[PDB]
């Protein structure tokens, strides 16, 4: 439902 | 901090938002 | 938030929102206090009872932001966290006594119009403004209804209530450190925190100094905006020592 963060803050 | 608690888009410019007063309203 | 309305772009750029990396998901509200600084519900953080027992890995935490599902490029900035910390009388297994977490950002978040610290309030404020009739303001991206989801930022005002009242509305036994908010059945208007609302905060602008303090944490409430039940909130000042001690010891 929610719209994907940019990748670096999921590293 | 020395600016806490006041906000850019309101107390920085001496704007108000929409139902502030309520709460100033309450203060009796 | 039920029964509130969209807040205005701005309106409260210390709200936080607590953000699960996987499954992504929304997982709490939260405050911002200072450039590193967050600071939550310990029942986000750590709920047995629901088998919830975050690590700072696990989550990241989203300031300025407005919608509650968009990537709002360019305004809302996303923070890792380097550690929490959750108050160590925190009652989980009975009534949420002391309901209070900070988290340490691993870098300081640039303030900009909408990313901004509230105050924490003084000892003479808090005496002054946590008094029955007296309203603050409750903010976040929570459920609209008890049993949908709203798009933006929901806000709603309310007032403080009389400590008995509090008190002859639950069987959960009440705390010094806790307060509760909301309209009597008799007083027509609405409003209360709800599922997801957790953590976030409750504030007053002092008619002193005309700033914002958090006075209150989104912490429990029996259902959502039920007639003759309040939410029920917790009570920083009385438990602001804990805060310093944590800022003073780790910042
Ligand atoms: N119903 C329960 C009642 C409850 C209170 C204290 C201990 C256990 C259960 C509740 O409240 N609990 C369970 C854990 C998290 C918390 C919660 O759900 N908090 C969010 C909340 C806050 C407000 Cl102010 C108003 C509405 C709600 Cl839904
Ligand atoms: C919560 O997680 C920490 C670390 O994984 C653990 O030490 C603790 O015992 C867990 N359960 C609690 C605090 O109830
Ligand atoms: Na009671
Ligand atoms: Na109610």
């Amino acid at each position: 439902d929610f719209e994907e963060i940019p990748e670096e803050y999921l590293q | 901090e020395a600016d806490c608690g006041l906000r850019p888009l309101f107390e920085k410019k001496s704007l108000e938002d929409k139902t502030e007063r309520e709460l100033l309203e309450s203060y009796i | 938030i039920v029964e509130g309305s969209d807040a205005e772009i701005g309106m409260s750029p210390w709200q936080v929102m607590l953000f699960r990396k996987s499954p992504q998901e929304l997982l709490c509200g939260a405050s911002l206090i200072s450039d590193r600084w967050v600071l939550t519900a310990a029942h986000c953080l750590l709920y047995p009872p629901w088998d919830k027992n975050f690590t700072e890995n696990d989550l990241l935490v989203r300031i300025g932001k407005h919608s509650r599902t968009r990537y709002e490029r360019n305004i809302e900035k996303i923070s890792m966290l380097e550690k929490i910390y959750i108050h160590p009388r925190y009652n989980w297994r009975e009534n949420l006594d002391r309901d209070i977490a900070l988290m340490k950002l691993k870098k300081p978040v640039a303030f900009s119009d909408y990313i901004h610290p509230v105050c924490l309030p003084d000892r003479e404020t808090a005496a002054s403004l946590l008094q029955a009739g007296y309203k603050g303001r409750v903010t976040g991206w929570g459920n609209l209804k008890e049993t949908g989801q709203p798009s933006v930022l929901q806000v709603v005002n309310l007032p403080i209530v009389e400590r008995p009242v509090c008190k002859d509305s639950t069987r959960i036994r009440i705390t010094d450190n806790m307060f509760c908010a909301g309209y009597k059945p008799d007083e027509g208007k609405r409003g209360d925190a709800c599922e997801g609302d957790s953590g976030g905060p409750f504030v007053m602008k002092s008619p002193f100094n005309n700033r914002w303090y958090q006075m209150g944490i989104v912490s429990w409430g029996e259902g959502c905006d039920r007639d003759g039940k309040y939410g029920f909130y917790t009570h920083v000042f009385r438990l602001k020592k804990w805060i310093q001690k944590v800022i003073d010891q780790f910042g």
